[PDB]
């Protein structure tokens, strides 16, 4: 037995969480093997382990006539709400008040944050991940390459064309060959953001493509006229070869291949995992040097960061109809919104990645020195996945260098950081023709930004076409009911 | 009357026939039945609403372009290359050739396309290095609309080909020698043979496996397109039967899907029933 | 277009094996010469030959003067007849005669006349239009030669043409043959494992076995006074009877068989065999009779009836003599009754000898 | 074809053809010594100019990833499986179906021949399929993909194409003394008709193991998955963990020789059986 | 055993088609009988619905007293020998021999002595161990005949037996044939297509063209007195001649062929002949001589030779004497020389007549 125990019986539970096309819930995870010891709630994973694409794994399991005890992912949130107020989901809202002190505490300490993860019928169908920290990404560029060239970094958007040009041209790496590439991402729709520097936003937040707010008025980045003239100047930099030919593809392995094969000279990235690299590669290759740099003066004579970590990003679980023990998936859930919990579900397990010191969890030398970034170590392992819990930012303060904090400060400092757009609360008739049209939408401005990138469809030409059918496919429909939203709350 | 006689006479043998016959019915002429319910009843209208897509119309579109390909350049192939193993001497070397033209077959087709994804990667892909080696530059490929096609045939050919050929090859076998041989007395030459002799002979072989081939035409590469189309080539790549997995399994609509995969059947038994009737008309 | 063919030497050799051994025949012009044989024997092999369908491994053969071997089989000045059907299924009649003239074209008009005249010769010009999906089995063996004919070579090849047809057609399709050669003239050489045709239609019969030839010579000579006891058994419509006899007391009179019988014999001058000698006696079955050769006066066989079969206006009877059985044709009928002893009557004039080592003719 | 060799019109032509076919062989048996070397090959070399033919920097790395993936080796158990027990189903249900369907003393001969064949020509197409396949319980469940593709109609009219060009005699002597119908079947006409057997077991058999699109749709569970499905996650899609990132990068391998690695554990039991494949209707 | 079956009105129906027109035969114990006709006919048939492969739709048969129409083959009592040769190619050839006998009875059916006389009968001593894939098409008919006489039946069903076997290995298993049923003795019945086996074989025979039977009677029977002109076709090793002829001036004195020919006829009885009737006259190739050797006169015709095809110490000669031609077998080897006239002396007692549309034998 154990002082976390929420049932006295042990109980195992289905669940299905497949999340960011990559990783499904293991309960032979070290992680797992710990969160049922100590909440003795084991959590068996229902999913194709084969399987690529999340969300399609997700809507098929919906429309398979079974449901599993707990379901849980990335992106969901839209999803917990639709399906919530039909009745695919059950209401945690008494469950939490009566059986969840942990969470209640932590929705009335934060408003906002419980307001953001509510549907419109006041309930709340899932329990989301809350990020813990305040910027996200930043740039970050070679200081060896700048100095092996001799160049200064660029302090605006021409210096930095014509220092991805250097890069691109004369032999940054010095192996007497042109096989350089300027840009990389993990994240492909870091391109987009690319925009940044022609007076363009990407998004409203750090969700991609989302909305944004300017001068109370609900804008999508995207649907705006300064996005082509942007977008004109991105394909000519992917023409030119600054931009990675697979920064569509390539994916979450793009710097350990591009910065480890000592090709990449560019990227934008989130500040801690980033700066690991200087560590860990060191001795593959010998003068890495990357370092983080304030955004260049853009085309708009601004300095822009468009991203900032966020409050309740959209992931995170939900327990369903079919579920025969509510209560105790309600207990278990506050379990990861108390200390131990969040111990667990941060720093992975107590005697392998990490130690109680002082009353803090402190993470092994053995994982610190690592050479690959202790989040991607956690994943691995369990720790850090979508599901509802709270975020220590202390488990990322360990592992982050004084060279990543002092980027961080330069950030924070200079108030780069762009205001993030938090949501609007609309009702159960509006949010249909939302969650109706959304997705899809999105999905064809994805396709289409990436036939411009590549440059298989010239921007200029495909516009006019490209702002019709928004209207056709519902875009601005959306946009009212947003709109709508928006001004009823806010007045003065 | 006779019947009972013979049952109670042909049974042993009659009960065979029975599983066969009741597995036809359930995992085949019970899906049918499928096909009249998925088709709170109607209908007719998702048909129409079906009709208008500006992404489905480009599917047929795209489908019959690429059946008008695979008849040109995928059907010939085979009997080509029958021709042409059926004109070499010197035994084993055709032996060689043939155990190396039909073992493409017995690679998986998702195999065949990891080949083609790992051939055509750029930077990576050793056709693109071949192309860098003489100063063709690079070209990515699988995200051309462009390439698309040509890429898809030509795997194609690569991997069916031969074992496509094996058939035509037999047939040609067939002939007794006679005919060449009185052939060569006349004093005539090997081309004149496979143009008087080998293929009128061969043709009533060809013509069957034809209506076959038509009976797919409508179908053709759907597990290679399901596998390598990108956003960038939905365009171009995207053909019905693909189109009708999308909606119907993978995006969960179901009716409107069945009922293309209606439209896209009785268009391919027309096709059929035209293409029979037109072969055993003409060609015997 | 009547030339003569000479063979000189030939030998096939396929890999190791050596199929046809060095055979040597001279065909004069106009002539109707046979090849005939059991299976394995040279003769398709050597006609293929001379028809160019296969190399020669060894010694020349030539037609006239020119020298066939390096040439090619369309320069050869030949046409071949098949054993199996050589027409083309898709091809009409017309077409399949026109086909070898078609080749080079050079005319509708020359090949127009050329089939005119070779349908004329088979009566083939009903079927003009038809095909050969539809036709006879005979009749598809005659538009098969009336594509021989239309080349109008020095040398007609047939390959056991009669073949694969049935025996009523054979009959017919021969005497055919036989009264074609009368019309045309032409020179052929036939290749036949059925004896039957060999006695009718050829002017020279030569035959051969295990890529050797065995004999050659007219029908009659070949039937009359066989070179060796394989050509006597070969040849003649039942087969020559050929059992082991010896000699004894006196020589060029006496021969003693099995049996505990004794034969006399006619002198046949330069003879000259010895007293003692293992021989083998060989009777045609229409040279024995039944006791009504009246008495005997040289003392002939005895037997006893095995079985009787009758055929005709004759019959087949079996008899034995000793551990060995002769069969002697007899008259259409008769009580006979299988079981009981008999007297047979041999022609003295028609005996043959052999050696038992030599198998050669000896008396 | 013709033997005796001759004119230049031939001559020319058969060196000509020998030398396309030859190119094309050699087109075709490419790709096969491709990744057999690149698989061989070390990550750094294959990454940039190298390879092309043959193996350069070696190092071996890439299969030692691949030997310690326990779903590869749990899914090419799983293909094993549905091959042998697919294959021992679909003659169960075919040879002796195919075998009534032979003889014309049945009266269904004209009405069950026309039920079998129709279904080549209309399907009732996909999601009907799926659909049936989903009432019937059969969603990933392995006896639902034995059972659920093992008739086809090519095979069947085949089978009884080739029992039915076997002469009757055999059958009726068989009657003659005594022997009904099943242990004739397995007495005489079986081992009269071991080349369309053959024929037969080889393409059911390769249709099970290089079989992707229906597995992958009517299968869930990750231990029932059979090789080309999980194949198709790791050789196609090619997005992958940052634990692969991870890995990439202490060991030497590459993304591409890894990939390469696998097709050849892949197609290895295919290129052995082959040659004996081969031989026997090589004849 | 030595049984009796009797054939009643058998007729068998496929579709609205009947097969066979009220068949009857009645065959006694012992005997054997040969049915014979053209290709398609009720002959297989008729033997298959005695061994029972074959349901009969009407008439009724029997062995013995036994009547077999409902019954089971295995029961029949018969034994059955294919043309196909119907052996099992996995089975030794002593177990395929044994087969019939092992399915029931081991351990006091003993077998031993059965298959001792089969072995013996068919000469067999190293063929007991062996199997049909490696064994001849004669051997593995012979074995065949083999599993039939070792079932020790009332009756022998002979379907085309030796018909896929090559000639010279045909006439051999005729005479083991012939001899076998001398020895053995059971009743059989024999289907062929072949007029030869028919003769030699058949106690008596019964010849059927499609459709109804045509005749029955010994050999000789049908040999000397043909029921029609297609019996008279049919049977004899050569063809009988057919012409065309008529009487004219008197009936039972002269009958007149085509060209400027009449032949004088021997009067008998039963003819009821008629003046100007048209008929055709048959005559066999055997019963015409060479222009008389003695003769003469009244008895002779006068032709132009057209060909003479030497078979041996027999030659066949065509003779044309209208549009149509006439075949007559010469004790030839001697010398003619054919497109000159020749006469031809008829047999007066051999001669045969028969109406032009009946199609029978009106002398
Ligand atoms: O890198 C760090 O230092 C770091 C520190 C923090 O402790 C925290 O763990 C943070 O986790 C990040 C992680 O670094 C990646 O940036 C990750 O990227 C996600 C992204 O947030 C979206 O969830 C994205 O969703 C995809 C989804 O996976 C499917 O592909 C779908 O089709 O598209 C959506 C989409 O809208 O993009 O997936 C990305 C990914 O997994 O790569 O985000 C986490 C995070 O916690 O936010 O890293
Ligand atoms: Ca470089």
């Amino acid at each position: 037995k154990e002082a976390t125990w929420v049932t006295d019986k042990p109980l195992t539970l289905k669940i299905h969480m497949h999340f960011r096309d990559k990783w499904v819930w293991d309960e032979n995870w070290p992680v797992a093997k710990e969160s049922f010891r100590l909440t003795n709630v084991k959590l068996q994973s229902v999913a194709n382990k084969a399987a690529t694409n999340s969300q399609e794994q997700f809507n098929l399991m919906m429309a398979s006539g079974d449901l599993p005890d707990v379901v849980g992912g990335d992106n969901l949130k839209d999803k917990f709400i639709q399906y919530g107020q039909e009745g695919a989901f059950v209401p945690l809202n008494k469950l939490i008040d009566q059986y969840a002190p942990h969470i209640k505490a932590f929705f009335k300490s934060h408003p906002e944050v419980e307001r953001a993860i509510k549907a419109p019928d006041g309930n709340i169908y899932f329990i989301p991940y809350v990020p813990d920290g305040v910027v996200a990404r930043g740039y970050f560029i070679r200081e060896d390459w700048l100095k092996k060239l001799n160049l200064k970094p660029p302090q605006n958007i021409d210096e930095l064309y014509t220092v991805l040009k250097a890069f691109k041209e004369k032999d940054p790496n010095g192996n007497g060959k042109a096989d350089e590439v300027p840009f990389i991402d993990r994240h492909p729709d870091e391109v987009f953001r690319l925009v940044n520097f022609w007076g363009a936003r990407s998004s409203g937040s750090d969700n991609y493509m989302d909305f944004y707010i300017d001068n109370g008025r609900v804008k999508h980045p995207w649907a705006e006229t300064a996005f082509r003239d942007g977008m004109k100047h991105v394909a000519q930099w992917y023409k030119e070869g600054l931009i990675d030919k697979e920064i569509f593809t390539r994916k979450a392995r793009a710097r350990e291949q591009m910065f480890g094969g000592n090709l990449g000279g560019f990227t934008h990235d989130w500040f801690a995992s980033t700066m690991t690299f200087n560590e860990g590669l060191a001795k593959t290759v010998p003068g890495f040097k990357l370092i983080p740099i304030a955004p260049p003066t853009n085309s708009k004579g601004q300095r822009w960061e468009e991203d900032s970590r966020q409050k309740v990003r959209p992931d995170g679980w939900a327990i369903t109809v079919k579920n025969k023990n509510p209560v105790e998936t309600i207990k278990f859930f506050d379990f990861y919104f108390s200390r131990p919990g969040r111990d667990i579900s941060n720093f992975g397990v107590p005697g392998v990645t990490y130690d109680i010191k002082n009353g803090k969890a402190v993470f092994k030398d053995s994982v610190l020195k690592s050479p690959q970034p202790v989040n991607n170590q956690l994943y691995d392992m369990g720790a850090q996945i979508p599901i509802g819990f709270w975020q220590d930012y202390d488990y990322e303060r360990q592992w982050t260098t004084p060279e990543a904090q002092a980027g961080i400060d330069m950030y924070v400092k200079g108030k780069y950081v762009m205001p993030g757009f938090e949501g609007v609360n609309m009702t159960r008739e509006e949010r249909a023709i939302y969650d109706k049209y959304w997705a899809d939408v999105r999905t064809y401005m994805y396709e289409m930004g990436q036939a411009w990138v590549m440059g298989t469809k010239d921007v200029d030409k495909t516009w006019d076409e490209y702002q019709r059918q928004l209207k056709l496919r519902g875009l601005y429909q959306v946009l009212q009911m947003m709109q709508q939203a928006y001004d009823r709350q806010y007045k003065n | 009357e006779r019947l009972w006689k013979d049952i109670k006479r042909d049974w042993l043998l009659y009960a065979m026939l029975l599983p066969t016959i009741i597995w036809f019915l359930i995992f085949l002429y019970k899906p049918m039945i499928g096909l009249q319910m998925a088709f709170p009843w109607i209908g007719f209208d998702h048909f129409v609403t079906l009709f208008q897509s500006e992404q489905f119309i480009r599917a047929i579109k795209n489908t019959l372009t690429l059946s008008g390909l695979s008849l040109l350049f995928g059907f010939p192939m085979p009997i080509l290359l029958a021709l042409m193993i059926n004109e070499v001497y010197s035994k084993g070397y055709r032996k060689a050739v043939q155990t190396i033209v039909y073992l493409p077959h017995f690679i998986s087709i998702v195999i065949v396309a990891g080949l083609v994804v790992t051939f055509l990667s750029p930077s990576t892909g050793v056709v693109n290095n071949m192309l860098s080696w003489i100063g063709l530059d690079r070209v990515y490929f699988l995200t051309q609309p462009e390439w698309f096609r040509p890429i898809y045939i030509s795997s194609n050919i690569w991997k069916e080909a031969g074992f496509d050929s094996i058939v035509y090859l037999a047939a040609i076998m067939s002939i007794n020698p006679a005919l060449y041989e009185s052939a060569q007395v006349d004093g005539a030459t090997r081309w004149q043979m496979i143009t008087r002799i080998t293929l009128p002979c061969i043709v009533p072989t060809i013509a069957v496996l034809l209506v076959i081939r038509l009976g797919h035409i409508l179908e053709v590469g759907f597990e290679y397109i399901i596998l390598l189309y990108q956003p960038t080539t939905y365009e171009t790549a995207d053909v019905i039967s693909t189109y009708i997995y999308r909606l119907g399994l993978q995006g969960a609509r179901y009716d409107i899907a069945t009922a293309a995969g209606i439209f896209n059947a009785v268009v391919a038994l027309v096709i059929v029933l035209f293409a029979n009737h037109m072969s055993r008309r003409i060609t015997k | 277009m009547v030339a003569s063919v000479s063979i000189q030497n030939v030998v096939k050799r396929y890999d190791k094996t050596t199929v046809v051994h060095g055979v040597s025949l001279d065909i004069e012009p106009g002539e109707f010469v046979v090849l005939v044989g059991p299976s394995g024997c040279g003769k398709s092999t050597t006609l293929r030959m001379v028809a160019g369908l296969e190399e020669i491994s060894g010694g020349t053969i030539r037609i006239d003067g020119r020298v066939i071997n390096d040439l090619a089989p369309k320069d050869r000045d030949v046409a071949m007849v098949f054993q199996n059907y050589a027409l083309y299924p898709h091809l009409n009649v017309r077409d399949n005669i026109s086909f070898g003239l078609r080749l080079k074209r050079t005319k509708k008009s020359v090949i127009d006349a050329a089939v005119k005249t070779a349908a004329d010769i088979l009566g083939l010009q009903p079927l003009l239009e038809r095909k050969p999906s539809d036709l006879s089995g005979g009749q598809r063996q005659r538009v098969a030669m009336g594509r021989a004919i239309v080349r109008d070579p020095k040398v007609f090849l047939f390959d056991q043409p009669l073949s694969n047809l049935d025996a009523k057609l054979r009959t017919q399709m021969r005497a055919e043959i036989k009264r074609l050669h009368q019309r045309l003239g032409t020179t052929v050489i036939y290749v036949t494992h059925d004896q039957v045709e060999a006695m009718t239609l050829a002017d020279r019969i030569v035959v051969m076995r295990d890529g050797l030839i065995e004999q050659i010579g007219k029908p009659m000579d070949l039937f009359l006074h066989p070179a060796n006891t394989f050509v006597a058994s070969f040849i003649g419509s039942p087969p020559m009877n050929l059992m082991p006899a010896r000699i004894a007391v006196d020589s060029t009179q006496h021969v003693e068989l099995n049996g505990g019988n004794r034969i006399s014999l006619l002198p046949r001058a330069g003879t000259h065999l010895a007293p003692g000698q293992e021989v083998v006696f060989g009777i045609r079955p229409e040279d024995v009779t039944l006791d009504g050769v009246e008495g005997s006066e040289r003392a002939q066989i005895k037997a006893t009836v095995d079985i009787v079969e009758p055929l005709g206006s004759e019959s087949i009877l079996h008899a034995t003599v000793g551990d060995h059985s002769l069969v002697v044709k007899v008259g259409g009928l008769n009580e006979v009754h299988p079981g009981d002893p008999v007297t047979l009557h041999v022609d003295l004039t028609r005996v043959h000898l052999f050696d038992a080592q030599s198998q050669a003719s000896i008396y | 074809l013709a033997t005796p060799f001759y004119s230049r019109s031939d001559r020319i032509f058969g060196i000509v053809n020998a030398v396309l076919l030859g190119i094309f062989a050699l087109c075709a048996l490419y790709p096969i010594i491709y990744i057999f070397s690149m698989s061989i090959s070390s990550g750094a070399a294959v990454t940039q100019g190298r390879v092309f033919l043959l193996p350069v920097d070696i190092d071996f790395s890439a299969y030692g990833r691949v030997l310690h993936d326990k779903l590869f080796w749990t899914s090419y158990a799983n293909t094993i499986f549905y091959t042998v027990f697919g294959v021992v189903t679909s003659l169960i249900f075919i040879v002796p179906g195919a075998y009534a369907l032979s003889k014309p003393r049945i009266r269904g001969r004209r009405v069950f021949g026309f039920i079998i064949a129709f279904t080549m020509w209309f399907n009732a197409g996909m999601i009907p399929f799926f659909l049936n396949m989903r009432d019937l319980g059969l969603l990933d469940n392995r006896f639902g993909i034995l059972i659920g593709f093992a008739c086809n109609a090519f095979n069947i009219i085949l089978m009884r194409n080739y029992f039915e060009s076997i002469s009757a005699s055999f059958e009726e002597a068989a009657r003659m003394d005594g022997a009904n119908d099943l242990q004739i079947l397995w007495k005489v006409y079986i081992p009269l008709a071991k080349p369309a057997l053959a024929t037969i077991t080889l393409l059911c058999a390769i249709s099970r193991w290089n079989g992707y699109f229906w597995a992958m749709v009517l299968l869930r569970a990750e231990e029932k998955i059979p090789l080309q499905v999980y194949l198709k996650k790791t050789i196609v899609d090619l997005n992958v963990n940052e634990e692969f990132a991870g890995a990439l990068l202490t060991n030497s391998y590459s993304m591409e020789t890894v990939v390469g690695a696998i097709i050849v554990m892949s197609i290895i039991p295919v290129i052995i059986v082959y040659p004996v494949v081969q031989k026997y209707f090589t004849k």
